[PDB]
C-alpha cells in the first residue's frame, strides 16, 4: 500500500518546430535553425498536457491528400506537354 | 559548414570567395571550363559571395 | 564416471513407473533464429536458450566515394583518389545504421 | 513575437493561513536545523519572484515549541542554485544558536491565534543585500534590497492535522506565448498564460 | 526545355511529398509535409531584362506542418499523448541523456530492466522527483525507472 | 512508387493483423495484436536533404497487447483461469520440467 | 487462480470491424497513389 | 455480451435453485437452498 | 472518422456499464455504476 | 509434423501484381532506350 511517485515525463519544446531535422522512425533532433531545447514539465506555461491511454495518429486529411495527388498529376502532365512541344520545335528546325 | 555527430551548432570548416571581373568577356579560355585574366578583362576583385 | 542417486526409490503395489529423472548433461545448442541489432551485431538463439553474439558487420566509408573504381557485380575498391578505407562500426560517428 | 510577455512584479506580501497540529510531537527550539527534518514537524514549499521575474523556491519550516505550550517556531529558507540559504527575520523573537532567526506563534486554549512575533509585524531582511543577511540571496542582478512581508493573522491550531488552508501572494513572473492571430487591420495579437 | 524540366521536377517533388504523406496515414505521431516552391529569375548587366523570360521553378523547402493530429484510445496506461505543444525526449543509450531525440508517439512499454522504452528499445527521458518532493528537484533528464 | 508500395505493404500488414485477431475470436487464452508503424527518413553526406521528401512507412513491430480477457463459466473444476498477472507453465515432456 | 472458468480472447469485435474498414481505406488510397505514379511514367514514355 | 451471458447464467442458476426448493415441498427432512452471487472485476496492470 | 469512432466507443462503454449493472441485479451488496463523458478539444499554436 | 494440413504457396498476390507492373515499366523504358539508339544510328546513316 505504498503509492510513491517514480518520476515525471520530460517534455521538450523548440522555438522553431519547422526547423527540426528529421531522423528515422518519427523522430527529430534540434539543429542550428531550431534553437535550443526548452526543457519543462507538462501543463506549465505554454506546454501541453500528457494523457495516458491514447495515441496520436497522423495529421493528414485523405480528402486533401487525394485532391493534391490529382492536382500534382495534372501539373506534371502540363509540363510534359510543354517539353513535348519544345522537342517538336527543335525537330522542326532540324529538318530544313 | 558540416554537422558532426553528437554536436549541435554545425561547425564551420571554410569560407568560399568568388571573384568578379569588369569585363568577363575578355577572359582567356584555357580549356577545362577555366578562364585566365587578361589585360582587357580587368583586375580580379575578390569578396564574399553575396556582398559588393 | 557416473554417480547414480536412487534415494527416493520405492516398491508399492503400483506397476513400474519412472517418477523422476534428473541429470546435469548438456549437449549443445541448435541455431534457431538470427537477428541483427542497430549496432550491426549478429545475435543467434539456440535450443538451450543460449543467446550469444557471433560478431558484428564491418562498415567501410571512404572520404571520396566518387573516386571509387567500379568492379563487376555492384562492387567497388579503394584507390588513392578515393582515399583509405575507414573501418568502423555502425551508428558511430559519421557512419549510418 | 516574444515567447514571454509581461511586466514582472517582485514579491512583497505573502499571506499564509495554516492549521498546526495540536497533537504533534514537541520539538527542541535550539536543535532546529533545516537540513534535519526530524528537528521540526512540517515543511511547505512556495515559489517567489524577484524584480526581474526569476523564479525561486521558498520553503517554510514549522517547529513545535517544547518549553512553552501552544507555541510554535517558524523559519524561512530561500533556495538558490548554490544551496538552501536560510532567511532571517530582523525582529523575530525565535532565535537559534546557528544564527537562524524565526518568529514565534502563540495560540489560545480554544485553538485560536493568540499572538504573532510579540505583536510586531513579520518583515524579513533584504534577500540579496550582504550587509544585512549572513546568507545573501544570489538575485542575478535583480533588486538585492527586496524584502518580504508575511501575514499569518488567520493561522489556527486545532486537533486537525497540518493543513495549508490558504496561500496568497502578489508575485507575477511573465506570460508564455499561447496563440497568435491576425485581425483585418494586420495587427498581430498574442495571448499569454497570464 | 530546361524550364519544362524544372516544372516536371517540381511536380514530381510534390507527388513524392504527397505519396509519403499518404503512406504514413497509419503511423503514430506523423506530421504532414507541404512542399513550397519559388520562382527563378536572374539577369546580367548584359541581357535586356525586358525581352528575357523567367528561369523556371525552384523547390524552396519541404515544410513539416506540425498541427495536432487525431487521437485513438487503447485504454492502456503505457500509451501517452501530448495534448498541445511539446515533444517527448527519448535516449538511444540508457546512460547518456545527452544523445536524445524528440518524438510524438507514445507507444511505450517496460523492458526486462523495468525501464519505459519505445518500440526501438530507446529509453524515455524524465525528471527525478523524490517520494516526498513536490516539483522537479533535479531538472536534468534521465531515464524513467 | 516505392513509398506508395511501402504504404500498400503497411496497410496489408495491418489487414493481416486484424484478420488474425478476428479469426481467434473463440480461442481460449488469446491475446490481441496491434501493428505499429514508423516513418522512413535517411540521408548520406552527398545529398543536401534540405528539400528531399520522406521515405515512406516502415513496420515497427506487431505488439502482443496483454490486457485481461473475459471469462466463460463451465462449472468444471478442471478448467482454470489466472485472474490478474501470471501464466500457467506447461512442460512438453513429463520428465523434464 | 479460479476453477470453473476459462479465458476467452481479449478482442473487441466492434473495434476489429472498424479497423478492417480503416485499413481497407488506407490500402485503397495507397493503390491510388501507385496508379498515379504509373500513369506519370507512362505519360513520359510516349514522347 | 459475456456480461449479459453471465447475467443469464446467474438468473438461470437462481431458477434451478428455486425449482429444487419447490419440488421438495413434500419430502421429509429437506432444507431449502439459497443462491448467492458476487460481482466480477479483473484487476490487471493494463485496462486503466 | 476518428470522432465517429470516439462516439462509437462512448456508446459501447455506456452499453458495457449498463449490462454490468443489469447482470448484478441479484448480487448482495452491489453498487451501480454510471459512465460520464467529456469533450475533446486540442489547444495548439496552429489550427486557428 | 502436423497431420490434416497442407502447405500452400508462399506467394503474395498483391506483391506479385505490383512486381508485374514494375517489371513491365522497366521493360518499356529499356525498349524506349533501344529505340533512341536505332534512331541515332539511322540519323547517322542519312548524310
Amino acid at each position: 500500500g505504498e503509492n510513491v511517485t517514480l518520476g515525471r515525463v520530460a517534455l521538450v519544446r523548440v522555438p522553431n518546430e519547422q526547423g527540426l531535422d528529421k531522423k528515422g522512425g518519427t523522430q527529430w533532433d534540434s539543429t542550428q535553425f531550431s534553437g535550443d531545447k526548452i526543457w519543462g514539465e507538462s501543463n506549465k506555461g505554454s506546454f501541453g498536457t500528457i494523457n495516458n491511454g491514447m495515441l496520436e495518429q497522423s495529421n493528414i486529411d485523405m480528402t486533401q491528400e487525394l485532391v493534391d495527388l490529382i492536382s500534382a498529376q495534372r501539373n506534371f502532365q502540363a509540363n510534359s506537354r510543354s517539353l513535348e512541344v519544345h522537342n517538336q520545335l527543335q525537330q522542326n528546325i532540324l529538318q530544313i | 559548414s558540416v554537422r558532426v555527430r553528437g554536436q549541435q551548432d554545425n561547425q564551420v570548416v571554410g569560407q568560399l570567395t568568388i571573384t568578379d571581373f569588369v569585363n568577363p568577356g575578355g577572359l582567356e579560355p584555357i580549356g577545362q571550363n577555366l578562364y585566365l585574366p587578361t589585360g582587357a578583362s580587368g583586375d580580379p576583385q575578390e569578396g564574399v559571395p553575396g556582398l559588393d | 564416471t557416473l554417480n547414480f542417486g536412487l534415494g527416493s526409490a520405492t516398491q508399492f503395489a503400483a506397476p513400474f513407473e519412472l517418477t523422476k529423472f534428473d541429470e546435469d548433461g548438456a549437449t549443445t545448442g541448435f541455431l534457431t533464429k538470427v537477428d541483427f541489432d542497430e549496432n550491426g551485431s549478429v545475435m543467434g538463439t539456440y535450443s538451450n536458450g543460449e543467446n550469444v553474439t557471433l560478431g558484428r558487420v564491418a562498415l567501410v566509408r571512404v572520404p571520396n566515394e566518387q573516386g571509387l573504381d567500379k568492379k563487376g557485380g555492384t562492387q567497388w575498391d579503394s584507390t588513392q583518389f578515393s582515399g583509405d578505407k575507414i573501418w568502423g562500426e555502425s551508428n558511430k560517428g559519421s557512419f549510418g545504421t | 513575437i516574444p515567447a514571454e510577455f509581461g511586466k514582472p512584479k517582485q514579491t512583497a506580501n505573502i499571506e499564509v493561513g495554516v492549521n498546526l497540529p495540536a497533537n504533534g510531537d514537541l520539538k527542541d527550539p535550539t536543535q532546529f536545523d533545516f537540513s534535519d527534518p526530524d528537528t521540526y514537524n512540517r515543511s511547505t514549499s512556495s515559489t517567489i519572484y524577484d524584480s526581474m521575474g526569476q523564479s525561486y523556491k521558498l520553503t517554510t519550516y514549522y517547529l513545535k515549541d517544547q518549553t512553552q505550550p501552544n507555541t510554535w517556531n517558524t523559519y524561512y529558507t530561500v533556495t538558490d542554485k548554490e544551496g538552501e540559504k536560510p532567511l532571517n527575520v530582523a525582529a523575530g523573537d525565535a532565535q537559534t544558536p546557528t544564527g537562524h532567526v524565526g518568529h514565534t506563534m502563540k495560540f489560545n486554549n480554544d485553538g485560536t491565534l493568540a499572538s504573532l512575533n510579540n505583536g510586531q509585524p513579520i518583515t524579513s531582511v533584504a534577500l540579496g543585500d550582504p550587509a544585512t543577511n549572513t546568507t545573501p540571496v544570489d538575485m542575478n542582478g535583480a533588486d538585492p534590497a527586496q524584502t518580504l512581508n508575511f501575514g499569518l493573522g488567520s493561522a489556527t491550531q486545532f486537533a486537525a492535522p497540518f493543513e495549508l488552508t490558504k496561500f496568497d501572494e502578489d508575485g507575477a513572473t511573465t506570460g508564455f506565448l499561447t496563440k497568435v492571430d491576425f485581425d483585418e487591420n494586420g495587427s498581430v495579437m498574442g495571448t499569454y498564460s497570464n | 526545355s530546361y524550364v519544362s524540366l524544372s516544372g516536371l521536377s517540381a511536380a514530381q517533388l510534390d507527388l513524392n511529398t504527397t505519396s509519403n504523406n499518404i503512406a504514413n496515414a497509419n503511423t503514430y505521431g506523423f506530421k504532414e509535409s507541404r512542399a513550397e516552391f519559388a520562382d527563378v529569375y536572374s539577369n546580367s548587366l548584359f541581357t535586356n531584362a525586358k525581352t528575357t523570360p523567367g528561369g523556371g521553378a525552384q523547390a524552396s523547402q519541404v515544410a513539416q506542418q506540425f498541427h495536432e493530429g487525431s487521437s485513438i484510445y487503447t485504454n492502456n496506461p503505457m500509451d501517452l499523448r501530448v495534448s498541445g505543444t511539446g515533444f517527448f525526449a527519448v535516449a538511444k543509450e540508457r546512460l547518456t541523456p545527452q544523445q536524445n531525440e524528440l518524438t510524438r508517439n507514445g507507444a511505450f512499454h517496460l523492458n526486462k530492466e523495468n525501464y519505459m522504452v519505445t518500440a526501438n528499445d530507446e529509453f524515455l527521458l524524465g525528471y527525478q522527483v523524490d517520494p516526498s518532493s513536490g516539483e522537479v528537484s533535479s531538472y536534468e533528464p534521465q531515464p524513467i525507472n
